């Protein structure tokens, strides 16, 4: 009937940063305030629903013992006028007579919406009553009330003020971990077969949330009863009731998401050995991205700003966006990546504004590599350098300058460029002070190529005859794409193989009605015929211009016989 | 050391041969580019109306060149 | 204890100001009597929330006797109708109870924002009211009003007329000193360990306002206490022996989001002329048009000189033209404002062009400043370098609008810039507006060795480097260049750094059982950096510029003029 810290699941870094910011406070009220400090009057969390935000707050607020009110926005905003303030005053005085507690106003929005939204007297009476209360905790000793909304912009910005809702904690969306401890605490009483791997489960639910995970688990369930329905509730016939892979299976293909569109921010998966291939790049990535938060001190020690960003440019599908995971990896830094079609959507409704928003989430989630997949699309879309009425300067790409001008390099946030044509690329993103760096990403190498294959097999049981070192050798010149489209011959060619072996061994049945798996693992074959239907994406002269431009830049750099006596 | 420049305002068309001495030792008689623009727009093209913007582009074009 | 002036800090010149206008009214009734003059009726501050105005108005009233009366707009709007209203008017009415008084109305907005924001009917009758309650008050026993809103359009004008909130102060954002001050005053009752200098904080506080400050040190604070609580009505003397360090500081300070980063700073530069130390003529230059002006009004009026409105730099991109700006402001110990390119592009692209009258406003409220637009030729370029129209735009126009509006009674001086002298508008180099043209050319030996000085002035640097040489030997460079030489040997130094510390762990690991090793930014630092270096402008870019000197400025400075 208690909420506690151990049946939350998938915010594990957010419920630390509320702990430390609450906890304290209110475990030790009068040692509080003989100390000259001032605890959170209001916090602000936020993110899409369904992450559970109210079990968060009733956790905090029964693990630190103090009193817990809830407030519902649609049920506030149901009241006929009058009894809307009336029943704000008393959950207000209520919780001030039980302090220490915590006032959790559950959909905010609702009760205080954007101004704009707000049309009767009303309904800005009720706001202008929340922030007299919100200003009137001063007084109050350890009151602190903790707000729910889907964005910060969906509020009143007169809330977001000082002394009033002030904190923000970004609940977000689950991640794979994160995910994986949600359907482990969900299925804590469900009965399950040994054939269920919830990793994997948690690895192919992506875009979910702890409702759409709930709902899964409750469709496989319900899948495994109506599987054995013919056949008060008898413990054991329920313990015969085990859900097996299959059914969860079945749940992933019925499940509807609500939370795809949302931006994904997290620590990526990808590693060095993914790509293993141009060590000088490495070493840049790391001196621009990890010593800065691992040796702090140097940079003081000698004053020197640590870069803000840094600009990649080279042939379509090399990894550009594999460096850039990687490298966020290495510093547990999380990526947030913002795809070229994203840009072009802002550019096409106008909707530049936007560019703040990516900014300030890229903030939030400090240290964090922020990844531009496309600073070249808006600019292509206007014709290029192929056809220019006017000039480089756009509104996206503004906005984007703006931002990063006004950004603080304490926040450790690192921007990082990523086009195919680094020419029309507006000059004023490579000043002083801003990307600054042109870093060109060439074709992978042998031992690049190796890696590549091997990590593009990394989940397909393959032969152990395959030489995957030999298939990098003759493959000189070939992109990712080009060997993730070898692999995907070779296992489309093998499953084709084993679906008409199965339909053939059925036809036999048929035949002479009275096993084996005939093609286990991608056999050799299979490789040499996709590799004929292979083709190289980049062709030789489309190299030259990623050679020439780096040729032109290097051609500046010189003075290389600095003697100085 | 010589380019040709070719004067086109209000639907007009003509020939031309812009001659560059720079490198002289004076450092006086070096062509200037705002000069030039200008000597060959009113030998050419005399008491044209809205002329500035021809010799901003002949001024781009001895740029170019240059 | 009372609110008094030594309780705020950072404002210490709105305060003086607001000091002078209201202290002696107050103090000495009688006075303005006997000289019969008008004192002001409503002082109205505005600036980004969290400033402390209404501790500054507290303190102004507790300082001068008095009775501090404080209305609280969302107070006011969140009773009933008529509820409202009433107690409104009852504030005034007390107020002259036990006058002489001063009246805090704060968040004047959410009483009366601007009328296109509002919708309903009461929403008006309210504002009716205060304005009503305002004309009434010209006749009352000098009771003033000190109404906090968060910038002069977020209110009805109708507000401001005279007899009303005519008379306005900006608070502002706190400067470097400001800064330090307001840290000073929360950190009063801290324990703080000796390496701690809130000079450092306050310096590398951005952004940062009254209240975001405090919000920094009650981190520390808590930091702090959360670091050595672990390991531990209080705990006695183990809270009291409690010492903050700089440690604690600083990742309170990464820990940090400041609410007014994106304001508009308006301070005194702290560039000085040896940071360029060149450019002796364009120094004479800006010394006759923004010195003498606000030193020596007498020899203007003398002679029947008026002040230049402005100046126009130009030359390669990045050279010194902010830097020389920044110099010039803090020479006279003027205010700066800088309009970065992509501001005008925004407005460009927003059509959002009447925001021009609001940035020059913000010049006219802090003067003497030196008003600086980075980019003119932004809009320009951005059109094409031509999109078949004239060289006319919005924002250009607005400027030439705001320009020509411009009093010269006041000393707000405009300084352009640009890498293109030839694509910028005519109009804006008319007589009367930016009526001169200030050639920025490549640092020279001497200023390459004073710029390489100065972007070293804060990375400890080996004695046996002679920037001298360096200088000598890199003829053509740009300011940029420079920096960007000195910032890749500051890399390499931190890199070879953090190499020598792991080989030092890995020897810690090998033998389990020690000085800096490379302390110094050492001499084959900067000879590799050197490696990296690139001349940033070409000969033919610097020719445009030559060429555009040598004509423009030189075509017919015929002279040899002299009378019989």
């Amino acid at each position: 009937n208690e909420v506690g810290y151990d049946d939350i699941g998938g915010c594990r870094k957010q419920l630390a940063q509320i702990k430390e910011m609450v906890e304290l406070p209110l475990r030790h009220p009068a040692l509080f305030k003989a100390i000259g400090v001032k605890p959170p009057r209001g916090i602000l969390l936020y993110g899409p629903p369904g992450t559970g935000k109210t079990l968060i707050a009733r956790a905090v607020a029964n693990e630190t013992g103090a009193f817990f009110f809830l407030i519902n926005g649609p049920e506030i905003m149901s009241k006929l006028a009058g009894e809307s303030e009336s029943n704000l005053r008393k959950a207000f005085e209520e919780a001030e007579k039980n302090a220490p507690a915590i006032i959790f106003i559950d959909e905010l929005d609702a009760i205080a919406p954007k101004r704009e939204k707000t049309h009767g007297e009303v309904e800005r009476r009720i706001v202008s009553q929340l922030l007299t209360l919100m200003d009137g905790l001063k007084q109050r000793a350890h009151v602190i009330v903790m707000a729910a909304t889907n964005r910060p912009n969906s509020i009143d910005p007169a809330l977001r003020r000082f002394g009033r809702f002030d904190r923000e904690v970004d609940i977000g969306i689950p991640d794979a971990t994160g995910r994986l401890e949600i359907l482990q605490i969900h299925t804590k009483n469900m009965k399950l077969a040994d054939d269920v791997d919830l990793e994997q489960v948690a690895n192919e639910t992506h875009g979910h949330v702890g409702a759409d995970l709930a709902a899964l688990c409750s469709e496989a369930a319900l899948q495994a009863i109506r599987k054995k329905m013919d056949l008060t509730i008898d413990a054991e016939v329920m313990n015969s009731l085990a859900v097996t892979m299959d059914d969860f299976r079945w749940a992933l293909s019925q499940s509807n998401p609500s939370a795809l569109r949302e931006t994904v921010v997290e620590v990526p998966q990808v590693t060095w050995e993914d790509i293993g291939g141009l060590e000088d790049v490495k070493r840049e990535l790391q001196e621009l991205v990890q010593y800065p938060v691992e040796h702090p001190d140097k940079f003081l020690k000698f004053g020197m700003t640590p870069s803000k960003g840094v600009l990649f440019y080279g042939p379509p599908g090399c990894g550009k966006t594999l460096l850039a995971k990687a490298i966020a990896n290495e510093c547990q830094a999380n990526f947030i990546s913002i795809k070229g079609p994203e840009l072009l959507t802002m550019w096409f409704g106008e909707s530049e504004a936007n560019v703040r928003e990516i900014f300030d989430k890229a903030r939030q989630a400090a240290p964090c590599v922020l990844f531009f997949d496309e600073l070249d699309s808006i600019a292509k879309a206007r014709g290029g350098n192929i056809g220019d009425g006017g000039g480089a300067a756009d509104r996206v790409i503004n906005q984007i300058l703006t931002e990063m001008d006004g950004m603080s390099t304490k926040k450790n946030v690192f921007i990082i460029g990523a086009t195919n044509r680094p020419d029309i690329i507006d000059p004023a993103i490579l000043r002083p002070g801003r990307l600054d760096q042109l870093i060109y990403i060439p074709l992978p190498d042998e031992k690049s190529r190796v890696a590549i294959l091997k990590a593009n097999l990394r989940k397909s049981p393959v032969a152990k005859d395959v030489d995957l070192e030999f298939l990098a050798k003759m493959t000189n010149g070939f992109s990712g794409a080009d060997l993730t489209e070898i692999c995907q011959r070779a296992c489309k060619l093998a499953i084709r193989e084993s679906i008409e072996s199965e339909i053939r061994r059925e036809r036999e049945r048929q035949t002479n009605p009275s096993e084996d798996d005939p093609v286990p693992e991608i056999r050799r074959d299979h490789f040499e015929e996709a590799m004929r239907f292979a083709r190289r994406s980049v062709s030789d002269n489309d190299i030259r211009k990623y050679e020439m431009f780096a040729q032109t830049l290097q051609q500046s750099r010189g003075f290389g016989s600095f003697r100085f006596p | 050391e010589a380019f040709p420049i070719t004067l086109e305002w209000g639907g007009r068309v003509v020939r031309e041969t812009v001659y560059w001495f720079q490198y002289e030792s004076d450092s006086s008689l070096n062509s200037n580019v705002y000069d030039v623009a200008m000597k060959l727009v009113t030998k050419h093209f005399p008491g044209e109306f809205g002329s500035e913007i021809l010799v901003q582009k002949v001024v781009h074009t001895i740029l170019h060149q240059t």
